[PDB]
RNA sequence: GCGAUGUGUG
DNA sequence: TGAATCTCTTCCAGCACACATCGGGACGTACT
DNA sequence: AGTACGTCCCGGAAGAGATTCA
């Protein structure tokens, strides 16, 4: 399901970010919810309107992310297990037709384009616990067979 | 109270020591992190109210 | 005089109406992210609450 | 007699009072009240009789 | 195997 | 200055049955 | 396809104003 560790850049990062969002976003969003509140009061003011949403749009994200800094855990391992693409590498598979990937095996939570597209959450990773330099990992994606020769392994 | 069925009719004290615990570790949780005093206090005082 | 004699009718007419005005606050919320024409009203209506 | 036990004397403070009876302890807000006292008797959605 | 509301009995 | 006389607002309204219905929804998903 | 599993939630009477003979 959701795997429990993720990285420790992930958790550093959204540390952060949810310091920004409790410490500057939610003060200017009370302070336009408070503005709108001035003689408006009603149903009509779009300006409440869009500001009641982003309240409880940013209520959510602060529970999730409290709760993922709480509850989960960190984890980022060395180059230790280099060449092991089990955790800590930026792996890449290469394939016959041209599918070839190259990621790391990070959490269902800082899950974005910056870094990597991986997740420890779909099978066609899972079957990728602990992964080499030739590693034909094939799995039944989800419109046919698919797979791909692992071609590099290696961290940063 | 297991009812006959997939659920249970709660007696109000389950419901209300549930509310309680859930208000007491999102506190615990914040002060941890030194969340900011306008959260903690709204905080307290949902559970003053609890 | 002033009493008054109500009935199924009236019942269901007034508590409809309420289910309504339930309604239509959601109705003008989604109405508010309102884009082109790519929807249709039961998209932007739910009848669960009425 | 009862003008003379009036503690107000203006439409603004008029309205301000009855705010203040209704919504107790916000401050009060011109306009605000205003679309208050004027959702109360005078518009179709808060108020009727058939 | 509980509590709400209703109906009826004295 | 201070002891009287209004005025909001918490607390209780019989006992014992019998039977009946009804008891979260909502919001969102990893799947089934 | 559509969901069973996730979280999320009228009389009394006595006190504190508050008002009026000082």
């Amino acid at each position: 399901m959701k795997t429990p560790l993720v990285t420790r850049e992930g958790y550093e990062k959204l540390k952060q970010e949810l310091n920004y969002l409790w410490r500057e976003e939610r003060p200017e969003v009370t302070k336009k919810v408070t503005w709108a509140a001035s003689l408006g009061d009603r149903s009509e003011n779009a300006d409440y309107q869009y500001n009641k949403k982003r309240l409880r749009e940013i209520d959510r994200r602060v529970r999730y992310l409290t709760k993922c800094m709480e509850n989960l855990k960190i984890v980022d391992y060395s180059p230790q297990q280099e060449g092991k693409v089990f955790f800590g590498a930026w792996v890449e598979i290469e394939n016959d037709d041209g599918v070839t990937h190259r990621f790391r095996i990070v959490g269902y939570d800082e899950i974005f384009g910056r870094k990597d597209y991986i997740s420890i959450d779909s099978p066609m990773a899972r079957a990728l616990l602990k992964k080499e330099v030739g590693d034909l990992a094939v799995v039944n994606t989800p419109a046919g067979e698919a797979s791909w020769y692992v071609n590099a392994i290696e961290y940063v | 109270v297991p009812l006959d069925g997939g659920r249970f009719a709660t007696s109000d004290l389950n419901d209300l020591y549930r509310r309680v615990i859930n208000r007491n570790n999102r506190l615990k949780r914040l002060l941890d992190l030194a969340a900011p005093d306008i959260i903690v206090r709204n905080e307290k005082r949902m559970l003053q109210e609890a | 005089g002033n009493r008054r004699i109500r009935s199924v009718g009236e019942m269901a007419e007034n508590q409809f109406r309420v289910g309504l005005v339930r309604v239509e606050r959601a109705v003008k919320e989604r109405l508010s992210l309102g884009d082109l024409d790519t929807l249709m009203p039961q998209d932007m209506i739910n009848a669960k609450p009425i | 007699e009862t003008l003379r036990v009036d503690p107000t004397n203006d439409r603004l403070s008029a309205l301000v009072e009855i705010y203040r009876m209704m919504r107790p302890g916000e401050p009060p807000t011109r306009e605000a009240a205003e679309s208050l006292f004027e959702n109360l008797f005078f518009s179709e959605d808060r108020y009727d009789l058939s």
